[PDB]
């Protein structure tokens, strides 16, 4: 087509810029309705009837089938925000789309994209500095109440929002349970060590926080006891099965008398291993490998539990919590085959608990380390899945608050303060960077606008009042306490969100700003698209 | 990408002159590493003058 | 001296039509030197043409020694002066004893470990036998595995591996070595020699350079161009020039070009036709007409 | 010629025609050789080396100047043939093998142990022929005493 | 890719519509020598596609 | 696209080039000595210049993720049951031979691990092995019990890079595995990239010989690829400066001066070639025209002003995007190596000459 | 007689028809002149000039050329 002679389409100039902005706006409008406490969930039918009910932005954008590259950019941005922070996945997408739209509006006015990019970079840096210098609250000033409020804010907009008074306490206890310290004395909170089990049944308030660990497994044989008082847990990473020689070993019989002895040893090896393990007093034996029937019979006769096909990560968590040691093989440094009590973990109880026609192993009060696990109860599987996603969000938020001890007011207070400060500060830098920074500040206002719109309330006057409050706070040194004024969606009025218990980790806002700015810069840098036709 | 050599390589040009320009950009990348966009523009301008 | 002038003229006439006519003088000297380095041998495969993208066409040159596009081992030296080459075509890679019906059949893994140590000792003894020749460099046609490579590195000997049949032949021609496959008679094997071996930077690829070669009856011509098509056409033109120069070396009889030969043959044909009766005269005249048409097309 | 460093021209060649590959012997019947100790491995290695040396010495003992094989050979045999001034050619076809045997007046020997001096052929000149810029070589065996076979090269 | 006759497990013979079979090895992963194709039958150090020789890298018997 | 990060990347690229070369001797730079690692996550401001070695492989051990005063060793053999190159089999005819085989295998693995440990090695890198288990479960357990970091599946192509970086000599047989084959290092740690993956970094070395690694990070894939391309361009520019030590002004100044001087030269070539040289100069005028047009200035007025200023006598004058007009371009520090322009001219002219010799197209 | 599809080709055909209608001669010179004018305008546009400026300059030059033609004209009986 024409003199260029390339087998594919080509869009250049304002056309491709408008297409990219349209794609980003489409992605933003997909998830705009699921922002804030007055947000609503979504159904996602998976083409074969599978239903996913969710409010998380990352899940929605990951489950969707997207084709435009400028929209795949935003979807991957949401996924990155989920991986690196865990919260604010919808906000970052919305902010990036608004930034891109305003940047393209500037570009259409013959403002060079490089100037817009420079202005966006400067605005992002200054916004981060202003947040770190003026809009942070130290958690040590508040205490456990800060963690509870942050968690409750996290459950807002989720299916467990109304039960926040209980779920926040559960989340905080679970996070504090798994706290451990490493070298140099930094406290670390390894989330994803809190096993989360879903089982429909009783109401949401019947969810249990296990002071220990919950295994989604059952005993191998019905003959074993289903409850041990003083558990001596032994963890194995090998199958307890009939011994079979490897590929390099072959059995050739020339004297027929040796066959019986060989076949006897073929199982006597495993019998001896099991006897060695049991002789040390172990009561519970968890292995990632399989177990044949005869080994199960050995454990039955010994009066000991035995769980097979245990997940590797679950076994590692059990070993860490109970003080046990994973043994991929029974072989000491003397060349022998031994098993001493030093590798035995201990727990105050192990129970085969029954949960709605399903049974699971509860390991309670592990010694030498405290662990946690959560069992979620709901109406059906969709409720349980949404509970798990919201609970993961809350755990991530609490982890961020505990690691970095700074929080910021919620409800769009940070966005309004940043907009005011940036539109004031734009008057000093450059001549077109002025417009770029002003558009950055205006784009930051999309969050409170969306919050107000979702509540079926007048967004214009509410945002105007919030902006007036923040402007008065910035221009009057005697009214610096107004920085915390945010949005109260229940009544549609400005409210001091610091005293209202609406907090967010500072890392959420900082990472959202940085990632959204980078994505907007990346998309804005394009001015021509070549789409080669498929070879088929 | 803004890199001239990458832009030329990624799109499958069909005319032999375009292929030769792609190889020219690749050679400039190999020998220098920068100017991969300028060299192709220079060649195009030279041939445009060659027309008249 | 007159034969060298004839070689100059023939190479120039051959390269006149091709794209190398831009630097005809440089390329004529290049091709004549490359052919004369063969010392009368007709082996056109002894002249290796390496095409490296980038650079100008006038940057093409004939290396005073030889260039190899292979790699040196990990712990082996990257530069040797007064090299003593040993060119080989041995296994150097888990060389199983050629009795294919043989197998290891024991009753304990201790015996398996002992046999493994015996295999490693056999490789070590083979490497020691190779080193008994008193060498600095070792070029093998086949691959060299990690254990012999480590032994060579600990011995301070370069071990260039996977130099194909053409590579080992060219190295033997340029250094005077003997392509050996057994090392039980060190005194009966001739070793190649060169003043220096090192690595050179050509474009973006690293190559092994043999300098101050002993015999030098093998050439490496490096071609630099602006496009792959230019490099290919330059390679074809050099191939034509080298072929014609080798043929002239084989048979030194020369005739004048530029249509002179066609004019003379056609004049003889016309003279014959003027003495021939019948339509055979017309056929002869048509033959001469085609002979004239050749330089006519040249002038067209 | 198998080794590229062999001489390209042999005069008064005493050709030895062989149909056994210059490799260690291999039984036709399905066979397994068991190595059960380090001594067995050393014995096997020495056996292979001595087989190569013995076959080369047996070829050289008859006084032959040229060895023609039909099934090819491996690196050790090739280098021993080069080392002992024994030009050789490998992978010669069966019809060509019998034509050479007829023309040179030499017998076809199926294994080295049966190779004697009386079974050697004779040719006045064996040469390698090039064909210009084509890297293709063709061996010529001519000037036989009473060659009963002829070839036409077009 | 048409023919991928895995061999002597130390070597791999592979070929396709290119027309030039390639000899690879498993450990090193280096193309030992590309012999200047639909079948890659080995010896029932040599193979037939035209019989090729490992020791010389050339066709030895054509039929 | 990485222009707001130039203050970070440009010193990084300069340091990377200067680390792998000898300033007093080097005439060319081998860019294979500067390895670039792409990790998703973060921003381009998170890019780092690692003076040691960065490996993407996962540590097979659990709980051993940080080693101080490490003694790294490369292993090119396999830590598993013995397996000769020949076809090997073990024949069992009596029941005692079963556990005898088991015990002997255990003893062999234990002896291998003990020989490795006696050298003082605490970080072990195992080359990737096919057709044989490079690392066995017994070997991993024994190495863990003796507090040795294990990293397996090391690619064969990275052996030379690793040896040049951390100064380790590869070992292919346990007999030659000794202390002198090890490479000392201050720290060998597997860091966590904020949930975006794990990287093993070995920083600090007794003999850090001419090798550096660059870690590129970004928000999404596309900007990461473009950042790598831009960093490669910067390294290539410094390589050009290393090759030919000549610097020339930028911003269209060389093209304007070239067009002016070539027009003057063509005016002294009376005949039919003067038109061709004039066309050559007018074609070299194109680059500054594009530079002015992209900046949003008026191409004709900017180009004619630049040509007039060049004719006045100043040759370091070019397009000034920051100011928006024509100024001494060296004041904006816009310079480029002479090799770039020389190569561009030579290659473009050769390609044009080659194309001008073509007069027919044949379809094969 | 040409069966063209491009609209600019139709414009050229109509230009030739106009020249034939008003004059009857010079129907080939107009096409060549217009082609040359557009060929020069191609590089003028490539140099970054608004096409309206090119058209205005062409009109001014055409006025100058017509005046010169009136100047160097000669009368016949
Ligand atoms: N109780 C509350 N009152 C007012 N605003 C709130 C409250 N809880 C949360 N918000 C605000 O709603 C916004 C949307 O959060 P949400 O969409 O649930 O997080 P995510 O973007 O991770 O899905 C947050 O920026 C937060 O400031
Ligand atoms: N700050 C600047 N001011 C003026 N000209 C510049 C500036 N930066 C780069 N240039 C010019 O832009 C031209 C194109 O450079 P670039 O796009 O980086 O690589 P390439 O030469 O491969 O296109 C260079 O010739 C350079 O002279
Ligand atoms: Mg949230
Ligand atoms: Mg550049
Ligand atoms: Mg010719
Ligand atoms: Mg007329």
């Amino acid at each position: 087509e024409g003199p260029l002679s390339v087998f594919g389409d080509r869009s250049t100039g304002e056309t491709i810029r408008s297409q990219n902005v349209m794609a980003a706006a489409s992605i933003a409008n997909i998830v705009k309705s699921s922002l804030g406490p007055v947000g609503l969930d979504k159904m996602l039918v998976d083409d074969i009837g599978d239903v996913t009910i969710t409010n998380d932005g990352a899940t929605i954008l990951k489950l969707l089938e997207v084709e435009h590259p400028a929209a795949k950019v935003l979807c991957e941005l949401a996924d990155l925000q989920d991986k690196e922070v865990g919260d604010g996945t919808t906000s970052v997408v919305i902010i990036a789309a608004e930034l891109l739209k305003n940047a393209d509006e500037l570009v259409k006015q013959k403002i060079h994209p490089t100037s817009v990019i420079s202005g966006y970079r400067l605005a992002c840096k200054e916004a981060v500095r202003y947040i770190n210098e003026n809009l942070i609250v130290n958690t040590d000033e508040l205490g456990r109440d800060c963690l509870i409020n942050a968690a409750k804010t996290s459950m807002s907009s989720k299916i467990i929002g109304i039960n926040g008074d209980f779920f926040a306490n559960m989340v905080v206890d679970a996070v504090l349970a798994i706290k451990y310290t490493d070298i140099r004395g930094q406290p670390r909170y390894p989330v994803n060590s809190v096993n989360i089990l879903k089982a429909h049944g009783r109401s949401q308030m019947e969810s249990m926080l296990i002071s220990g660990y919950a295994l989604n497994c059952v005993v191998g044989s019905q003959g074993m006891p289903k409850r041990i008082v003083n558990a001596k847990i032994a963890c194995l990473d090998f199958s307890l099965q009939k011994t079979k020689m490897k590929l390099g070993v072959q059995v050739v019989i020339t004297d027929p008398e040796k066959l019986d002895q060989i076949r006897q040893r073929e199982s006597d090896i495993t019998k001896e291993r099991i006897q060695k393990i049991l002789a040390t007093g172990a009561n519970v034996i968890l292995t990632t490998g399989g177990i044949d029937d005869m080994c199960l019979k050995y454990f039955v006769e010994a009066g000991a539990m035995a769980v097979r096909r245990v997940l590797k990560r679950d076994l590692k968590r059990i070993a860490k919590a109970s003080g046990a040691t994973i043994l991929s093989t029974l072989a000491n440094l003397e060349g022998e085959e031994t098993f001493e009590a030093a590798m035995l973990g201990q727990a105050e109880e192990v129970v085969q608990e029954r949960i709605c026609d399903d049974e699971l192993i509860l390991i309670k009060n592990t010694k030498a380390r405290t662990s946690a696990s959560i069992i979620l109860r709901g109406a059906n599987d969709f409720m349980c899945d949404e509970m798990e996603r919201s609970l993961h969000d809350a755990l991530c938020v609490v982890k961020r608050v505990l690691e970095s001890k700074s929080v910021v007011p919620g409800g769009g207070a940070v966005e309004a303060a940043l907009s005011i400060y940036l539109e004031n500060y734009a008057t000093s830098m450059g001549s077109r960077e002025q417009l770029a920074i002003a558009e950055f500040a205006r784009s930051l206002l999309v969050i409170p606008n969306t919050l107000a719109v979702n509540a079926a309330q007048d967004s214009t006057d509410l945002v105007a009042k919030l902006r007036a409050f923040h402007n008065e706070a910035q221009v009057n040194p005697e009214r610096k306490n107004l920085k915390w004024i945010g949005l109260d969606l229940s009544n549609g009025k400005p409210r001091d969100n610091k005293q209202a218990g609406v907090f967010e980790p500072t890392i959420v806002k900082v990472k959202s700003l940085k990632f959204a700015t980078e994505a907007a810069i990346t998309i804005l840098r394009i001015d021509d698209l070549i789409k080669l036709h498929p070879e088929s | 990408t803004n890199d001239g050599a990458t832009i030329l390589k990624q799109m499958q040009v069909l005319h032999p002159a375009a292929r030769m320009l792609v190889e020219l950009s690749k050679a400039q990348d190999i020998e220098a590493g920068d100017g991969t966009t300028s060299v192709v523009i220079i060649a195009g301008s030279l041939l445009d003058s060659c027309t008249k | 001296v007159k034969f060298r002038q004839d070689l100059m003229n023939i190479a120039g006439t051959t390269l006149s039509s091709k794209l190398l006519t831009h630097h005809k003088d440089h390329f004529t000297k290049l091709a004549v030197e490359a052919v004369l380095r063969l010392k009368g041998s007709g082996n056109l495969e002894a002249i290796h043409i390496i095409k490296k993208l980038g650079g100008s066409l006038a940057d093409s040159y004939l290396d005073e020694g030889f260039l190899l596009d292979k790699k040196i081992g990990v712990n082996q030296p990257k530069r040797i002066e007064n090299a003593k080459i040993l060119i080989a075509n041995t296994g150097m890679d888990t060389d199983k004893i050629k009795i294919f019906g043989s197998r290891v059949r024991v009753d304990s893994t201790a015996k398996v470990a002992e046999i493994e140590h015996a295999e490693k000792e056999k490789m070590k003894e083979k490497v020691e036998r190779i080193l008994k020749h008193g060498i600095n460099c070792f070029i093998n046609r086949q691959l060299i595995y990690n254990y012999p490579e480590q032994l060579f590195g600990a011995a301070g000997v370069m071990a260039i591996e996977h130099a194909d049949f053409a590579g080992v032949e060219r190295l033997a021609l340029v250094t005077g070595g003997e392509i050996a496959s057994t090392f039980d008679h060190p005194e009966l094997v001739k070793l190649g020699s060169c003043k220096l071996i090192e690595e050179v930077m050509i474009g973006e690829d690293k190559l092994i350079h043999f300098s101050g070669v002993a015999l030098g009856e093998a050439c490496t011509i490096v071609l630099r161009g602006a496009t792959q098509q230019i490099l290919d056409e330059a390679e074809r033109s050099l191939h034509d020039a080298l072929c014609v120069l080798a043929q002239t070396v084989k048979d030194s009889r020369t005739v004048y070009g530029g249509g002179c030969s066609e004019m003379l043959m056609a004049h003889a044909v016309t003279q014959l036709a003027n003495r021939t009766p019948g339509k055979e005269a017309v056929a002869m005249e048509s033959y001469a007409k085609a002979l004239r048409m050749l330089p006519t097309i040249i002038a067209d | 010629f198998s080794h590229p460093q062999m001489p390209k021209k042999v005069e008064d060649a005493k050709i030895a025609i062989l149909t056994c590959p210059f490799e260690p012997p291999k039984p036709k019947t399905k066979h397994k050789l068991d190595v059960t100790s380090v001594e067995d491995y050393k014995a096997l290695q020495k056996y292979e080396k001595e087989k190569f040396e013995e076959m080369i010495q047996q070829i050289k003992e008859t006084g032959a100047n040229l060895a023609i094989c039909q099934w090819g050979f491996d690196d050790e045999a090739n280098h021993l043939l080069l080392q002992n001034n024994l030009p050789a050619v490998r992978w010669v076809g069966g019809p060509e093998i019998e034509l050479i045997a007829i023309a040179t007046g030499g017998r076809i020997v199926p294994r080295f142990s049966e190779l004697t001096a009386e079974k050697l052929g004779f040719a006045g000149l064996v040469q390698e022929i090039s064909f210009g810029t084509t890297k293709d070589k063709m061996l010529v065996i001519e000037q036989c005493k009473n060659s009963r076979a002829v070839t036409i090269f077009i | 890719l048409s023919a991928c006759s895995f061999t002597s497990d130390m070597q791999i013979l592979t070929a396709s519509g290119d027309g030039t079979c390639a000899l690879w090895d498993v450990e090193s992963g280096q193309l030992l020598q590309s012999f200047h194709v639909l079948c890659l039958d080995l010896a029932p150090n040599t193979f037939v596609s035209m019989v090729w020789d490992m020791r010389s890298g050339q066709c030895v018997q054509a039929f | 696209v990485v222009s707001q990060y130039s203050s970070l990347l440009s010193p990084m690229s300069v340091n990377a080039v200067m680390k792998v070369i000898d300033p007093a001797t080097a005439t060319s730079v081998d860019l294979r000595d500067i390895k670039i690692v792409k990790k998703l996550g973060g921003t381009i401001d998170d890019c780092e210049l690692v003076e040691g070695l960065v490996l993407t492989q996962k540590v097979s051990n659990s709980g051993i993720t940080r080693v101080e005063k490490a003694k790294i060793g490369l292993i090119q053999f396999c830590l598993s049951a013995p397996k000769t190159d020949m076809d090997n089999q073990i024949v069992v005819s009596d029941y005692a031979q079963m556990d005898r085989v088991l015990r002997e295998e255990r003893a062999y693995i234990l002896n291998l691990v003990k020989q490795i440990k006696k050298t003082g090695c605490n970080v072990l890198l195992i080359q990737k092995s096919i057709l044989r288990d490079a690392l066995s479960d017994l070997a991993l357990h024994f190495l863990n019990k003796m507090k040795i970091m294990v990293i397996k599946d090391i690619e064969r192509e990275d052996i030379e890079f690793i040896c040049k970086t951390i100064g380790t000599k590869p070992v292919a047989h346990i007999d030659q595995f000794t202390a002198d084959m090890l490479g000392s290092a201050e720290l060998a740690e597997e860091v966590n990239l904020n949930g975006s993956g794990k990287l093993l970094k070995i920083t600090g070395c007794a003999s850090p010989g001419k090798t550096v690694t660059i870690v590129v990070r970004g928000s999404n894939k596309l900007v990461i690829e473009e950042a790598e391309r831009s960093i490669h361009d910067a390294l290539c520019v410094i390589r050009c400066l290393v090759k030919k030590r000549a610097l020339i002004a930028g911003g269209g100044a060389p093209e304007i001066e070239l067009a002016l001087r070539l027009t003057e030269y063509s005016r002294t070539l009376s005949g039919m070639e003067s038109y061709c040289v004039r066309a050559f100069a007018d074609a070299m005028e194109v680059i500054p025209s594009t530079l002015a047009e992209n900046a949003g200035l008026n191409p004709i007025s900017t180009v004619t002003e630049l040509r007039n200023r060049h004719a006045q006598g100043e040759k370091t004058a070019g397009i000034n995007v920051r100011k928006g007009g024509i100024s001494n371009i060296l004041e904006e520090l816009v310079v480029q190596p002479l090799l770039v322009s020389v190569s561009a001219l030579t290659l473009a002219t050769e390609t044009v000459r080659s194309i001008l010799k073509i007069d027919d197209v044949v379809n094969t | 007689m040409m069966d063209v599809d491009h609209q600019i080709a139709k414009l050229m055909v109509e230009l030739s028809k106009s020249q034939d209608d008003e004059i009857g001669d010079g129907t080939t010179g107009v096409v060549v002149l217009a082609g040359a004018l557009l060929e020069e305008a191609e590089q003028l546009l490539d140099r970054g000039i608004h096409p309206i400026r090119i058209a205005d300059g062409y009109e001014q030059a055409a006025r100058v050329a017509i005046e010169h033609l009136d100047k160097i004209s000669d009368s016949v009986l």
